[PDB]
RNA sequence: CGGUCUCCUCGACUAGACGUCGCUUGUCCACGGACGAAAUGCAGCUAAGGGAAGUCGGCAAACUGGCCGUGCACCUUUGGAAG
RNA sequence: GAGCAGAUCUUGGUUGUAGUAGCGAGUACUCCACCUGGAGAGGAGUGGCACCCCGCUGUGUGCGGUUGAGGACUGGAGUGGA
RNA sequence: AGAGUGAUCGAAGGAUGCAAAGAACUCCGCGAAGAGGGUUAAAAGUCCCUGAAGCCGCAACAGGAUCGGUGGUGUGCAGUGCUGUAU
RNA sequence: ACCUGUUGUGGUGGAUGUCUUGGCCCAGGUUCUGAGGAAGGACACAGCAGCCUUGCGAUACGUUCGGUGAUACGCAGAUCU
């Protein structure tokens, strides 16, 4: 477990999911320093967590 | 009883790649090498001159340029495999082995597919201009 | 002293048909990649072969068994780059889309 | 069947902890100690048992 | 203690190694220092290295009932062949002790060969293997010691 | 790879809580690798001409298959048979 | 409570079998990067070199974990949430 | 301890040394180990009085087709002891 | 190389020998539990303690007092002549 905790701390605080979340693969360090969800917060905030936006289904067909 | 498998049961094991004389084989044609005649492969009716390599080459083979035997059916081995041909042992005298044979046609169609046609002037008369040809 | 041995960078196209063929469809990009790597040492001679995400990514652009019939590829091999050891060159292999293989014959870059 | 797949389905209890010997053996639905007889004064111990009752002497 | 099968006439001139519960297969390990017995120290690093690289094999003399017909055990006048990796690993290691022992005697190890390599089964482990119609039988992990002398070359 | 109580339950095709695929959620974990990968096997398929001659025995597989329109016999307990 | 070769004898420890049979239901992995004592791989690989450096040579389709980029599965009577 | 829903069933398991003096320090290794070097009368090394048979590794030596066997017999040949031994 | 053997050695193994805070046996004495709460069962209680203890009960591996008379101890920590 690398970034688990992280991972699951910011699918908690984007409310989507751990696989809708996005860890900067070039911040994984300070990444896994996170070690808290006000962290986690300050990371998101800083955009080395990102919410993908959810797939398409298209309805145009 | 007996209480061992005998060596007339048929038992699995190894197919092919064994030594065998295919005896009584009636030589059809003996063609010059490629090189010196170009026409090795014309009989009494064809028109045009052409050698016993097909179109599109023998499959897994190549062309052949030296001289060639037809022998009458198949023998021993796969293609590119070396045969002795020895002269024949258990004679007859009926006309099947007595018999004179002459060519009349050679089949030069390819044998990599389907060919229709005997020769690459045979198919450029039936498929004439195409756009490769016309951009030639 | 080798030219096997120097910093060089080709541009050739692999056939990867001729690979994934009879192969088992659940295993063909994964042979593919294999391929390539055993490709890619018989060409720049190296042992340390990197594969560039994007060449995977073009690799898997069908799924498994919808493998691309060739890539153009470009070898660089490489030197290390950095290091405090001996001189270990290095090839990392990529992808170059060319939309079209015709002509397209090895080519080496600043002959 | 029988065995490994009527295994599963073997939850419940029919003995819980008695509160005179703390052994698993009060049967919940009879109130009924299975080894001590909770319920009446006396204490369960039959002759035919030597080691039952080496287990609980004083 | 401490005591190997192996009388040296000068062990100034020698370099020893010992491995104990060594969680190796015995059987492989024993073909394994078999083959690399009477080689000098160079050669058998080499034959290691070789055999990791599955360019060359390690013949299954004694312990290879069943193991698969090789190309590369014609090096040994065989047929059957492998390449054990944890126990070629685990023999470089030993060996790998041995040369700095030497080094550590004051001793040019590429001059060394190896006289007298060894393994020995050890304390075997148990554990369960749950076989059909509800019984149990062992899963015993058989390892091995391992000893090896090197020797100084004679010329 | 068995069993074990209840609740919520999206989009497209569709009669659909069938079946097939997809957003959300979750996961890539089941010991792996090479070699086109023998024989045999367990599974999936095909097969000319014939069509049960196979076999205790059409076993196994195959044929048919949804819907719409026309229509449907013997026998019947008048309900059916009947898709 | 006094002698073992046996009693499908009792208890214990073992052997061959045998590095064998196997570890084949639930479709599936791949690339780069980082984490390592080591994991793009060597035991003093080899010639100069007298360790630095310059050459040459060998490396098994390659442990584990986690980001990211792809490929796929679950497909709401779920591998989801209680 | 463990097994069984339960009534019940129910094991295996003793010994360092006089004294912990329980292995300092060194080399190598990631580390365990190992090689040295130590304690001690001795490693007796927390597996510790001794350590049998069966089985296994290694080295040396002797042989190796044949129930033409194990074993017996009478010699022989190699290796190896023992006893006696006149002037 | 493989096999068979014989030695030497090293492992696996725990037989043997010697002992024993244990049992078994015989003889003698006592039989002395409890509603004033027994026998048993729980949960607690130690600076570092899980188990065990015919240890103990919120006064919880112990309190008062007597006999003894410098220890106890696996570490430490203040009391003690
Ligand atoms: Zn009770």
């Amino acid at each position: 477990a690398g970034l688990k905790l992280q991972g699951r701390l910011a699918a908690a605080l984007l409310k989507c999911g751990r696989n809708r979340v996005w860890l900067d693969p070039n911040e994984t360090s300070d990444i896994a320093m996170a070690n808290s969800r006000a962290n986690v917060r300050k990371l998101i905030k800083d955009g080395f967590i990102i919410r993908k936006p959810v797939a398409v289904q298209s309805r145009a067909r | 009883h007996p209480a061992r498998v005998g060596y007339t049961v048929p038992r699995a094991g190894q197919n092919g790649f064994h030594h065998r004389v295919e005896a009584n084989k009636k030589i059809y044609k003996i063609g010059k090498s490629a090189l010196v005649d170009k026409a090795n492969a014309r009989c009494e009716t064809d028109l045009t001159d052409k050698t016993i390599t097909p179109l599109g080459g023998f499959v897994r083979y190549g062309i052949v340029r030296e001289d060639y035997l037809l022998i009458k059916g198949s023998v021993p081995g796969p293609i590119k495999r070396v045969m002795t041909i020895r002269k024949a042992l258990r004679i007859k005298t009926n006309k099947a082995f007595t018999e004179e044979v002459q060519v009349k046609f050679i089949d030069t169609s390819s044998k990599f597919g389907h060919g229709k046609f005997q020769t690459r002037e045979e198919k450029r008369k039936f498929m004439g201009p195409t756009k490769k040809s016309a951009l030639r | 002293k080798k030219a096997k041995n120097q910093p060089l960078s080709l541009e050739t196209t692999i056939n990867l048909h001729r690979v994934v063929f009879g192969c088992t469809f659940k295993r063909r990009a994964r042979k593919a990649i294999k391929a390539i790597r055993g490709f890619v040492r018989r060409v720049m001679k190296t042992h340390d072969v990197r594969i560039d995400p994007k060449l995977n990514k073009f690799v898997w652009s069908g799924g498994v068994k919808g493998v691309p019939f060739r890539a153009r590829l470009r070898l660089d091999r490489k030197r290390s780059e950095d290091e405090d050891s001996k001189k270990k060159l290095y090839t990392v292999v990529s992808w170059v889309p060319v939309h079209d293989f015709k002509n397209l014959t090895h080519k080496k870059i600043e002959e | 069947t029988k065995g490994t797949t009527s295994f599963g389905k073997r939850n419940g209890r029919t003995h819980k902890l008695c509160k005179r010997c703390g052994k698993r053996s009060w049967a919940v639905q009879k109130k009924r100690c299975a080894a001590c007889g909770y319920p009446n004064p006396k204490m369960r111990s039959f002759n035919w048992s030597e080691k039952a009752k080496r287990r609980n002497t004083m | 203690k401490a005591k190997y099968s192996y009388t040296p006439k000068a062990e100034a001139k020698c370099a020893k190694a010992r491995g104990t519960d060594l969680r190796v297969h015995f059987k492989n390990t024993r073909e394994t220092v078999k083959t690399l017995h009477g080689m000098t120290v160079k050669k058998a690093f080499a034959y290691l290295r070789d055999v990791l690289a599955r360019k060359r094999c390690i013949p299954f003399r004694r312990y290879g009932t069943g193991c698969g017909r090789t190309p590369q055990a014609k090096e040994f006048k065989h047929t059957r062949g492998r390449w054990p990796v944890k126990s070629v690993e685990y023999v470089q290691n030993l060996l790998k002790n041995a040369v700095a022992n030497a080094n550590t005697k004051g001793l040019d190890p590429n001059a060394m060969f190896i006289s007298h390599i060894q393994a020995n089964r050890a304390q075997q482990q148990r554990r369960r293997t749950y076989r059909a119609h509800g019984r149990i039988n062992p899963y015993m992990s058989n390892p091995c010691h391992l000893e090896v002398v090197l020797v100084t070359k004679e010329e």
